[PDB]
């Protein structure tokens, strides 16, 4: 998992 | 002059005016401070260990996670405020890779993996607009660290910079302006060949329709530079060999300082990283 790049992707 | 390399124009000014409103501090802005043209900028000088804590005011080194190693020595200090400044890249770059046309409609997997593997690339690329040979500006150009400075730091931390100057020297040559770095930045972003991508195919198709814009832009901002675009695709290359060093003294600092952190940002990104 990338959780923050995700998060940062995501919002 | 025609309506195919009309639509490379547009993109060439949509991907610069939103490098402008991602990145804070421009190569424009950047060249100004460091040619002394006036400027909001009053860059303190940080030379060796006295200037650095005289300067403690205009560097924020109170932002770096984690906490502890705010309190450690100076070397663990600025390695540490190098690797934060990175952190905030990745931030901005990210803000950066969603204006690029196609690209948040791409598989989100895929979106992370090309920015895992993008984003030192392009924070080393950009960290060039902020360098010369005597040193480089920090905190938006309210800092300029000195090369010998970085070079004097104890080992494994004494050169961690020395590689990122070497290439910046040579990089700055090709005197690209922000309109350029816009475009060759979308194209590192886009590269299909980075591991593990799923669906590479709609990558490649973006990085080719970017790849002819930076080719119209080099041929209309270097009119009279005449094979820039041909000599900048050898540097995406020297880029990689950056960042493979970069993470692999990153694995000799981690394991010579055992009881040093990363930000969960870097260790994410670091994690299966060549």
């Amino acid at each position: 998992r990338h959780k923050i790049l995700h998060r940062l992707l995501q919002e | 002059l025609n309506p195919e390399s009309a639509d490379l124009r547009a993109l060439a000014k949509h991907l610069y005016d939103s490098y402008i409103k991602s990145f804070p501090l421009t190569k424009a802005k950047a060249r100004a401070i460091l040619t002394g043209k006036t400027t909001d900028k009053s860059p303190f000088v940080i030379y060796d260990m006295n200037s650095l804590m005289m300067g403690e005011d205009k560097i924020k080194f109170k932002h770096i996670t984690p906490l502890q190693e705010q309190s450690k020595e100076v070397a663990i200090r600025i390695f540490q405020g190098c690797e934060f400044r990175s952190v905030e890249a990745v931030q901005e770059i990210t803000e950066y890779a969603k204006s690029i046309p196609g690209f948040v409609n791409l598989d989100l997997n895929d979106q992370v993996t090309l920015l895992k593997y993008g984003v030192h690339e392009i924070i080393y690329t950009m960290l060039a607009s902020l360098m010369n040979k005597d040193g480089v500006l920090i905190s938006e150009g309210q800092g300029f660290m000195t090369r010998e400075f970085l070079k004097s730091l104890r080992k494994p931390f004494g050169d961690f910079m020395e590689p990122k100057f070497e290439f910046a020297v040579k990089f700055n040559a090709l005197e690209l302006d922000d309109s350029d770095l816009a475009i060759f930045i979308a194209v590192i972003i886009l590269s299909g060949d980075r591991p593990g991508l799923l669906n590479v195919k709609p990558i490649e198709d973006i990085q080719d329709n970017l790849l002819q814009a930076l080719e119209l832009q080099l041929k209309l901002n270097h009119p009279e530079s005449s094979q820039l675009f041909a000599k900048l695709l050898q540097k995406m290359t020297d880029l990689r060999q950056i960042v493979t060093e970069h993470v692999q003294l990153l694995q000799v600092i981690k394991k010579t300082e055992t009881d040093m952190s990363l930000h969960p940002l870097l260790q994410e990104i670091y994690k299966d990283l060549y």
